[PDB]
């Protein structure tokens, strides 16, 4: 999918 | 488990910054320490400078330039209007070297801490900072990039090596066309290639590091990455092996193609961005793919490299700051256990010195 | 003539 990012 | 760290340093639009300037042509980010927007509030063209290291207070001024580039490390700022070149160091408050060219520059970007790329329809020059440098002329312009955008200008770390990259549409799709030149033979070499970096390698075996240039091409052939040799190796040295791998493109993202690199010398990784956000992962040895995923849902247009990590850092047109890097404690098992891949997790974790193949 | 100007 997509990573998300911290 | 990921073999990356993915983080986002800050959204430009928190920072009043229009979307409108946020692209390629407005927006600079030659290192990790600054970000360099042009933007026209009202009828007057201003700048602003964010400093990376003290993002919630930018620095705006007025300009009349077409285009604004911060040195990689110094508060210190090129300007052009047409082929007027201005070179400010912003703190002294003084202009240090002006030029008029008797071309326009298409594209410009520093090559180093103190030398200026500069780019004409023609050729491609360098610019010294030191003492009353003038440009100098590095070599003539291809015919293979007539008509191409330049999008990229890179070189070794010796300034042996010069890479210019243009991209333009053939066939309904984007080509890169790539000129590679040697500055000790005097002699271009035309490549098909839409991003690249060179590196510093140094083999087991050699007394001496190899220097290496990476590129990535989406072609008819489909993607590809090749990371070679370039130039006679040192004395004493062992070649380079050649390798050449598959870069992959998904069936859904049949327009996309690689935008940016960036190689970690600390780990020897190549980092390759796609211009549709997805990132790739490669060994710079081997050039085994370690990793891929999309990263950003917006394109990605300008990159560098994010000195902390060793990884890379860069822009989209949402005007996300995003980085990439190596996650140190999780790359090794990654290869390990979800790759497979014991051969590559054994010498990554010698070779970089990595936590995690004490079991594999 | 300077093409950057004072805030």
């Amino acid at each position: 999918d997509i990573l998300f990012p911290a | 488990i990921l073999p990356i760290r993915f983080q986002e340093h800050l959204q430009l639009q928190n920072l009043g910054i229009n979307p409108a300037n946020i692209g390629f042509s407005t927006l600079t980010m030659e290192s990790d320490k600054f970000i360099c927007i042009r933007e026209k509030v009202g009828e007057q063209a201003q700048v602003v400078i964010i400093d990376m290291n003290d993002p919630s207070n930018p620095i705006r001024r007025p300009i009349s330039a077409d285009s604004a580039i911060m040195n990689p490390a110094s508060k210190v700022i090129a300007l052009k209007a047409g082929k007027t070149l201005q070179i400010f160091n912003i703190e002294m408050k003084s202009k240090m070297k002006a030029h008029t060219m008797t071309d326009d520059v298409t594209f410009w970007k520093w090559i180093s801490l103190n030398t200026v790329a500069l780019v004409t329809d023609n050729a491609v020059y360098h610019w010294s900072m030191e003492g009353e440098s003038q440009p100098v002329k590095m070599f003539d312009r291809h015919s293979s990039l007539a008509g191409c955008q330049i999008i990229n200008y890179r070189t070794d770390a010796k300034q042996k090596w010069l890479l210019l990259t243009g991209i333009s549409a053939q066939q309904n799709r984007v080509v890169g066309a790539m000129q590679l030149y040697s500055v000790d033979r005097k002699v271009s070499q035309p490549i098909e290639g839409h991003a690249a970096s060179f590196a510093q390698f140094k083999m087991e075996g050699n007394a001496e590091e190899s220097t290496l240039f990476c590129f990535a091409v989406r072609g008819q052939a489909g993607g590809k990455l090749h990371i070679i040799e370039v130039g006679t190796p040192p004395t004493g040295n062992q070649p380079f092996p050649k390798k050449a791998v598959d870069v992959f493109f998904p069936p859904e993202a049949q327009n996309d193609f690689p935008v940016a690199m960036q190689i970690s010398e600390k780990h020897d990784v190549v980092f390759l961005i796609t211009k549709y956000g997805y990132i790739h992962l490669y060994d710079l040895e081997t050039g085994t793919c370690i990793y891929m995923n999309r990263i950003s849902g917006e394109t990605i247009f300008v990159t560098a490299p994010h000195e902390a990590t060793a990884g890379i850092i860069g822009v989209n047109r949402k005007g996300q700051v995003l980085s990439v890097c190596v996650e140190e404690e999780n790359i090794i098992p990654y290869i390990t256990n979800v790759l497979q891949n014991p051969d590559l997790a054994l010498r990554m974790a010698v070779r970089n010195n990595l936590a995690g193949a004490e079991e594999l």
